[PDB]
C-alpha cells in the first residue's frame, strides 16, 4: 500500500541530501517544499505548514530523511490509498452493499479517467467479480490491488 | 436532476484506475 520501493527512496535520497548542509541526514522545514520541488512537486504553504505541525511537533525547525520519506509516503498516496479507492468506490456504489455491477464498473472505467483497454477492463472483471456472475465486490477488490 | 454527481463520478475512476494499473504488474511478475 504505503511502502517506498528502493527506486523511490534512492530518489528522495538524493533531492534531500541535495540541502542537506552537513551531510547530517537532514534539513529546515524552510528547505522542505524547496526539496518537493526538486521531486517537481510544489506544495501548498498549508499543505507544507500541516505536515511540519506532525513532524516538527517539538519546534526544532528541522526534519530528517526519514521524517521526509514519512510525508512523501502520504503525498504518493492521495492518487491511489485504500481509504481513496474505498471513498472513490463508493461514489459508484448504487445500493451502499459493499460491490458494483461489472457492466456499470466497465462503464466508469471506459467511461471516465484514463480509459481502461478492451482486454484490460475485462481483465479487471475476472478478478473483480468472485465468479464473473456480473457482480464486482470493490470491497474485497481495494485490498487486492493495495495489498503487496 | 436526482442523484447527479458527474464532479465527483469522473475524478473517482481515476483513483481506481491508478490502483488497477498498478496492481496489474503482479499479474505480470517475474518468477
Amino acid at each position: 500500500a504505503d511502502q517506498l520501493t528502493e527506486e523511490q527512496i534512492a530518489e528522495f535520497k538524493e533531492a534531500f541530501s541535495l540541502f542537506d548542509k552537513d551531510g547530517d541526514g537532514t534539513i529546515t522545514t524552510k528547505e522542505l517544499g524547496t526539496v518537493m520541488r526538486s521531486l517537481g512537486q510544489n506544495p501548498t504553504e498549508a499543505e507544507l505548514q500541516d505536515m511540519i505541525n506532525e513532524v516538527d511537533a517539538d519546534g526544532n525547525g528541522t526534519i530528517d530523511f526519514p521524517e521526509f520519506l514519512t510525508m512523501m509516503a502520504r503525498k504518493m498516496k492521495d492518487t491511489d490509498s485504500e481509504e481513496e479507492i474505498r471513498e472513490a468506490f463508493r461514489v459508484f456504489d448504487k445500493d451502499g452493499n459493499g460491490y458494483i455491477s461489472a457492466a456499470e464498473l466497465r462503464h466508469v472505467m471506459t467511461n471516465l479517467g484514463e480509459k481502461l483497454t478492451d482486454e484490460e477492463v475485462d481483465e479487471m472483471i475476472r478478478e473483480a467479480d468472485i465468479d464473473g456472475d456480473g457482480q464486482v465486490n470493490y470491497e474485497e477488490f481495494v485490498q487486492m490491488m493495495t495489498a503487496k | 436532476g436526482p442523484g447527479s454527481k458527474r464532479k465527483q463520478e469522473e475524478v473517482s475512476a481515476i483513483i481506481i484506475q491508478r490502483a488497477y494499473r498498478r496492481y496489474l504488474l503482479k499479474q505480470k511478475v517475474k518468477k
